[PDB]
């Protein structure tokens, strides 16, 4: 009967990578979504399936809330059936996504005068994610025939990149923070709902 | 290391429309504040985000540029709005500096100097100190330059000055010359030289 | 998956325009207004459901919720005669959906006169053994063009080819027509006319078989 | 600046085979996905193909699966279309559609290329002036296919200068008229001349107005 | 209402010690970065350190990098700034001052305005002992002003602590009286002068002495200006 942690996906203080995107189980809930959608903060809110009205007269077995950084013109690549660099080597969805994206500007937070790079994102792969899958390896990315041991320069690339974020970036170049919720049905008493 | 520039001083009168220009360094994009402050008092933020009006901060003010070229400005000058005031970019907490000092504008007027020799008491000490006035003057950046046997002074002055008299509009200067009785026996040619906008040429007393 | 679009609206100048597009479900998912102008390459006005690309004036607004979608057009202009397309994206299969046009007919713009001018067939033309009239039409802004043609007063329907009036850049339509005939009628009969009737009035040019030296 | 220019459109008849090029220039041709829509002459769009940014995922319209191929290369910037067995519904407008992030929209369209298919051949146009404040024209006639392209000044007039709509004719072929409204007081002075082209006959013809 | 209210300023010796304190009102504490700013005799403001919100980043002016330490109890919603080895030209004015937007994390990370300021305690470094003033005429002699202007005063020499209070008459002579700003000496000691402008006719034939008051050190002296 209490209420469980909006506010440590929504607020918390620091981000995680978008190849490294945090997530966290949400169970035992009565959840009230009204606030959420009338908190009028938020640049993007959208999702397939559940009408955005009847979220909260709907019950779940449970919940997982994944949470990253991204540019802010990338945040179109959030949708099932996307492509591009995040949709196919950072974060992949199904096909059949239930839950919601949201997703709000952040540049007074995340970005400095001079360049912030603590953010990276994965530029190099040999294949596409399967969907919801976590990639963190830093093995070195061979492109060419020459097999290099791990050595950084000709046609061997370091995988992840980082993004700098200014100040006077447009508003497409600049940091936008996104929560994408999915709730889950199974053979389970469905807890989470109110 | 300091981010910001904008002049020493702007001179205008109540009623007057004020605009105070500010360059800051490149890369600053948005980001950038303006600081008013009262002498003694803590400053006020009243402008953000380089053209947002900081809440319970009177209307008159407002913010406008882009880039690295900003300014201020006060479209109906009050007499409570006579400050220094700082143009801030907002982040990696740069220094102040100088700001704007918001003046009242007044037709220039030359000091009346003075110039005041050693106590005799203070002689009994073994030391010397000398005065010399510069009273009611509004151009406030003046030089005063001691003359030793003729022969220019240096380190051994220190001035002081008063905010803009309330009444006349005006500024003082105080400056003072540190000697010892000891080496005030070589003396008797001790002149304060006076550089300052109303006179058409430097005056000695 | 089937969208649905009004074959055609129409609304008055400085009032707001609404198109709506239909679907089942197409709140999950999002829909891109496209307008094309005639002669041209359609450009975007909204994408993903309301952001607007640069460059595109504020007057347009997009809205998804429930089963249809809608574009808004505030204080529609003149220069908003175009064909709206929505584009849906259809993941489950791979695909992309678009709608049906929707015509945005301005309503006002007074009744103009349309300009006729006639041009005799040149010597060449004549030296091949064929002839052409080229009875030709210039600006108005209503829908009708009805064209005849008379050699001397009797009318004649033989060969004539009238293509479909267009819409122009400047709204006022364009439209031509084109008689075919053999040089011996055209040096036989003493004079050929060709009218155009425009709700009522009828605007007529005359050629004569005569050239100069 | 944004910039798409197609090519490789033309007249072909049923049966054979026919390849499109689309070139890209102003822009991060290696990070943005590629479409191939149609346009029947005047008729709604429809969309053809698509390929994603690495060549990782193809899609094509049900209409056109198993004899159209989609292929990309980031190394010059082009967007290559190969159609095999077209049939005889396949006479439109095609457009080179870009999507800068995602594939789900098309951001940039280009301006498009005709593909004609039927069982019939291409003839070259016939060029007649038209003898004349004053109008002065010339008349192309007894042509096929669209388009064909008019220019007065060898392209240096942009004033008064009205080029009307083609008309099919009872025997399919084609014909239209261009003119010029000119001051009467160069009539007997400045010379004028039209140029006319005709690219799937590859005719180019000049000629003069003078009454 | 917001308030930030400090205490801890104070007098110390060269290499002391000093603790300040803000106490926080009015607001979630915790979540705003906070920062410390001073300002010198004769200088210009100066950020003396700054804290994000949880306390996990902190940002210290070179000038006092190693030797100050900020912190904050978010418990008591009070921030701190421990000194330490203070030197004399540490002697200002010390402000407290709250982040307008909430949420920072890292303390170059985002943008840092300062809504709500504290009123600052006084903290002074410096070796001299509590000592009242000397009093010195300012030369009311004759020559050059046989006109209706004259400069005449006193001198408040060699004191410590400020502040000093200049009185003429009581408070009966308010018109034309400019009581300079003190000045620092090499000594340690602290000077000024209070110098009057009167019609040198008569306007009360030498009816002036000049009041000044030095409560640290139980001062009052009451000089005449005569030729
Ligand atoms: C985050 O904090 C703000 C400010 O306290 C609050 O308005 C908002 O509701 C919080 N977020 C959530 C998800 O509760």
């Amino acid at each position: 009967t209490n209420l469980c942690p909006f506010g440590e996906v929504f607020n918390a203080t620091r981000f995680a990578s978008v190849y490294a995107w945090n997530r966290k189980r949400i169970s035992n809930c009565v959840a009230d979504y009204s606030v959420l959608y009338n908190s009028a903060s938020f640049s993007t809110f959208k999702c397939y399936g559940v009408s955005p009205t009847k979220l909260n007269d709907l019950c779940f077995t449970n919940v997982y809330a994944d949470s990253f950084v991204i540019r802010g013109d990338e945040v179109r690549q959030i949708a099932p059936g996307q492509t591009g660099k995040i949709a196919d080597y950072n974060y992949k969805l199904p096909d059949d996504f239930t839950g919601c994206v949201i997703a709000w500007n952040s540049n007074n937070l995340d970005s400095k005068v001079g360049g912030n790079y603590n953010y990276l994102y994965r530029l190099f792969r040999k294949s596409n994610l399967k969907p919801f899958e976590r990639d963190i390896s830093t093995e070195i990315y061979q492109a060419g025939s020459t097999p290099c041991n791990g050595v950084e320069g000709f046609n061997c690339y370091f995988p992840l990149q980082s993004y700098g974020f200014q100040p006077t970036n447009g508003v497409g170049y600049q940091p936008y923070r996104v929560v994408v919720l999915s709730f889950e049905l199974l053979h389970a008493p469905a807890t989470v709902c109110g | 290391a300091q981010m910001t520039q904008s002049p020493s001083s702007v001179s205008a009168s109540v009623g007057d429309r004020v605009t105070i220009p500010c360059r800051a360094s490149q890369g600053i994009g948005n980001w950038l504040a303006w600081y008013q402050q009262k002498p003694g008092k803590a400053p006020k933020l009243l402008i953000y985000a380089a053209s947002s009006l900081q809440s319970g901060v009177p209307s008159r003010f407002s913010g406008s540029g882009s880039g690295t070229d900003f300014t201020l400005t006060i479209s109906s000058l009050q007499p409570e709005d006579f400050a220094t005031y700082y143009c801030q970019q907002a982040n990696s907490f740069p220094p102040f500096g100088q700001g704007t000092r918001l003046e009242i504008k007044r037709t220039v007027a030359a000091p009346s100097v003075f110039i005041f020799p050693p106590s005799d008491e203070q002689l009994k000490s073994g030391t010397a100190s000398v005065v010399c006035l510069l009273n009611n003057f509004y151009p406030r950046e003046a030089k005063v330059q001691w003359k030793v046997d003729n022969a220019l002074q240096s380190g051994n002055s220190q001035e002081s000055v008063t905010e803009q008299d309330s009444k006349d509009s005006t500024y003082s200067l105080s400056s003072t010359l540190t000697l010892s009785k000891a080496d005030y026996e070589k003396h008797k040619v001790y002149a304060c030289e006076v550089t300052h906008q109303g006179l058409s040429s430097p005056v000695t007393k | 998956y089937v969208l649905t679009q009004p074959p055609s609206v129409s609304v008055a100048p400085g009032k707001t325009a609404r198109i709506t597009c239909g679907g089942n479900n197409i709140g999950s998912k999002s829909v891109h207004w496209y307008q094309q102008k005639p002669g041209q390459a359609p450009v975007p006005v909204i994408y993903y459901d309301s952001d607007r690309p640069s460059g595109i004036p504020e007057r347009f607004s997009g809205s998804n919720s429930g089963n249809t979608a809608t574009l808004t057009i505030s204080r529609v202009e003149v220069g908003d005669e175009a064909d709206y397309y929505c584009q849906v994206w259809d993941s489950s299969s791979d695909r992309a959906v678009f709608g049906g046009g929707t015509t945005l007919t301005v309503l006002g713009q007074p009744k103009a006169a349309p300009s006729v001018t006639l041009f005799p067939p040149s010597s060449e033309e004549l030296q091949a053994n064929k002839a052409t009239l080229v009875c030709l039409i210039s600006d108005f802004y209503p829908g009708a063009v009805t064209v005849a043609w008379k050699a001397d007063s009797s009318p004649v329907k033989a060969g004539v080819e009238t293509t479909t009036p267009s819409k122009q850049s400047n709204n006022k339509y364009a439209a031509s027509s084109y008689l075919s005939l053999t040089p011996e009628q055209w040096k036989s009969h003493r004079s050929y006319s060709c009218q155009v009737t425009h709700e009522g009035s009828t605007v007529e040019k005359t050629v004569a078989p005569t050239e100069c030296s | 600046e944004v910039q798409l220019v197609e090519s490789g459109g033309g007249l072909v008849q049923p049966g054979r085979s026919l390849r499109l090029s689309c070139a890209a220039s102003g822009f991060t041709f290696d990070e943005s996905a590629m479409h191939w829509v149609r346009q029947a002459p005047g008729e709604g769009l429809e969309w053809v193909s698509g390929i994603s940014w690495n060549s990782g995922r193809i899609a094509y319209a049900d209409s056109v699966r198993g004899r159209f191929t989609i292929s990309r290369d980031n190394a010059k910037n082009s967007l290559y279309l190969q159609m095999n067995s077209l049939r005889a519904e396949d006479t439109a407008l095609y457009f080179c559609a870009l999507t800068t992030s995602g594939w789900f929209s098309f951001d940039y369209w280009g301006q498009g290329t005709l593909v004609t298919v039927s069982s019939a051949s291409t003839k070259g146009p016939s060029v007649f002036p038209l003898a004349p404040t004053a109008a002065l024209g010339c008349l192309v006639k007894d042509y096929f296919p669209e388009p064909v392209t008019v220019s007065w000044n060898s392209g240096a007039l942009t004033s008064g200068v009205h080029t009307f709509p083609a008309v099919l004719q009872s025997s399919g072929l084609y014909s239209l008229s261009s003119v010029v409204t000119v001051p009467s007081s160069s009539l007997g002075t400045q010379t004028y001349i039209c140029n006319v082209n005709h690219k799937p006959s590859n005719t180019k013809v000049d000629k003069r107005v003078e009454p």
